C-alpha cells in the first residue's frame, strides 16, 4: 500500500505481491515475482508517464496540435505534448477564438491570455479610447492648460479634448 | 471587485511558477533514477533495491519541500488579502463616522454607511474564518494551537463593532429615526457571528 509500491497478483502462483513503482518516463515491462524486482522500461516514442507508476503501458500522447494551436511542449518520455492558442487568441470550446477588440470608447480592463478572453471597460470620465484594440488601455485626456491652450472641445469616452486658442 | 480578481490572479501566477519549479526538479530526479537502475542492472537484487530506496527518498524529500513551499504561498496570499480588507474596513468606518458627525445628520445616509461598515467587518471576519479553516484542513494540529488567537481576534472584531454602535447611541434623534432598520441589520449580523463561532468549534 505504502506510496512507492503497488499490489500485483502473480498470474501463475496467484500470490499477492507488493512491487516497487517505476520512475516517471518509464513503465513496468516485467512485474516483480517471488524472486525478482519489477523491471522498468523507457516510454516509447509518442507515449509518456508523468508520475512514478506501476502500470504496464505508457499513456499515448495527445494528438498533434490542430490549427491554429501551437506546441509549447513536445511529446516526450515524461510529458504529454501541450497545445496552446497562438497570440491574440484564447481557448474557447475546443478551438481558438480571436481576442475581443475593445472598441472606441472602451479600453482593456483585463488583458487577454491563451485561456482567457480580453475583458473591456468603458473609459472612465477624464479618459478615452479612440481606437478599437484588444490590447490598448484607456488614455487620459490631453491636458490643454498644461501646454498653455484652452479646451475648445471637451473630450468624451471616444475622443480626446480638442485644444485651441480663441480670440475676442 | 478588481482588487479581488487581481489578488487571486497574482496568487494564481505564483502557484503556476511554483509548480513549474517542482516539476523540473522532479523530472530531473526521475531521469536520474531511471539511469541509475540501468547502470545497476547486473548487480545483485539487494543492490538494485538500494537504488530504488535511494531515489524514493529523494522523491519523498522533494515532495515535502514542495508541500512546504505551497503553504508559504498560501500564507502570503492570505496576508495580502487581509491587508486589502483592513483597508476597506477602515474606509467604511471613516465614512460612517463622518456621516455621523455631519450636521444636520441625514439618517438615510448614516444607516447606509452603517450598512457597508458592518459588511466590511463581516468580510474581515469571514476571511479570518477561511484562513483558520484552511489551516485546520491541511494541518489540524497547528489549527488547534492557534485557535485561542483566532477567538481573541474575533472578540476584538466584536468590541470594535460595539463601540462603533455606541457612537450611534450617542446621537439619539438619528438613532430613533432608523432604529428598526438598525435592529434588523444587527439581527442578521448576530446570525452571521453565530454561524462563524459554529464553523469555528467544528
Ligand atoms: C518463493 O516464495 C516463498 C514464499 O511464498 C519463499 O519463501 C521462497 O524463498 C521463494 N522462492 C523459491 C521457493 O524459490
Ligand atoms: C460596548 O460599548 C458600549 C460603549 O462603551 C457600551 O455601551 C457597552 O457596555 C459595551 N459592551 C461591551 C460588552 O463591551
Ligand atoms: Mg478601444
Amino acid at each position: 500500500s505504502l506510496p512507492g509500491t503497488y499490489r500485483h497478483v502473480d498470474r501463475t502462483t496467484g500470490q499477492v505481491l507488493t512491487c516497487d513503482k517505476c520512475p516517471a518516463g518509464t513503465y513496468v515491462s516485467e512485474h516483480c515475482t517471488n524472486m525478482s524486482l519489477r523491471v522498468c522500461s523507457s516510454c516509447p516514442a509518442g507515449t509518456f508517464t508523468r508520475h512514478e507508476n506501476g502500470i504496464e503501458r505508457c499513456h499515448d500522447c495527445s494528438q498533434p496540435c490542430p490549427w491554429p494551436m501551437i506546441e509549447r511542449l513536445p511529446c516526450a518520455a515524461l510529458t504529454d505534448r501541450e497545445c496552446i492558442c497562438p497570440p491574440g487568441m484564447y481557448q474557447s470550446n475546443g478551438t481558438c477564438a480571436p481576442h475581443t477588440v475593445c472598441p472606441v470608447g472602451w479600453g482593456v480592463r483585463k488583458k487577454g491570455t491563451e485561456n482567457e478572453d480580453v475583458r473591456c471597460k468603458q473609459c472612465a470620465r477624464g479618459t478615452f479610447s479612440d481606437v478599437p484594440s484588444s490590447v490598448m488601455k484607456c488614455k487620459a485626456h490631453t491636458d490643454c492648460l498644461g501646454q498653455n491652450l484652452e479646451v475648445v472641445k471637451p473630450g468624451t469616452k471616444e475622443t480626446d479634448n480638442v485644444c485651441g486658442m480663441r480670440l475676442f | 471587485t478588481p482588487g479581488d480578481e487581481n489578488e487571486h490572479a497574482h496568487f494564481q501566477k505564483a502557484k503556476e511558477r511554483l509548480e513549474a519549479k517542482h516539476r523540473e526538479r522532479m523530472s530531473q530526479v526521475m531521469r536520474e533514477w531511471e539511469e541509475a537502475e540501468r547502470q545497476a542492472k547486473n548487480l545483485p537484487k539487494a543492490d538494485k533495491k538500494a537504488v530504488i530506496q535511494h531515489f524514493q527518498e529523494k522523491v519523498e524529500s522533494l515532495e515535502q519541500e514542495a508541500a512546504n513551499e505551497r503553504q508559504q504561498l498560501v500564507e502570503t496570499h492570505m496576508a495580502r488579502v487581509e491587508a486589502m480588507l483592513n483597508d476597506r474596513r477602515r474606509l467604511a468606518l471613516e465614512n460612517y463616522i463622518t456621516a455621523l458627525q455631519a450636521v444636520p445628520p441625514r439618517p438615510h445616509h448614516v444607516f447606509n454607511m452603517l450598512k457597508k461598515y458592518v459588511r466590511a467587518e463581516q468580510k474581515d471576519r469571514q476571511h479570518t474564518l477561511k484562513h483558520f479553516e484552511h489551516v485546520r484542513m491541511v494541518d489540524p494540529k497547528k489549527a488547534a494551537q492557534i485557535r485561542s488567537q483566532v477567538m481573541t481576534h474575533l472578540r476584538v472584531i466584536y468590541e470594535r463593532m460595539n463601540q462603533s454602535l455606541s457612537l450611534l447611541y450617542n446621537v439619539p434623534a438619528v438613532a430613533e429615526e432608523i432604529q428598526d432598520e438598525v435592529d434588523e441589520l444587527l439581527q442578521k449580523e448576530q446570525n452571521y457571528s453565530d454561524d462563524v463561532l459554529a464553523n469555528m468549534i467544528s
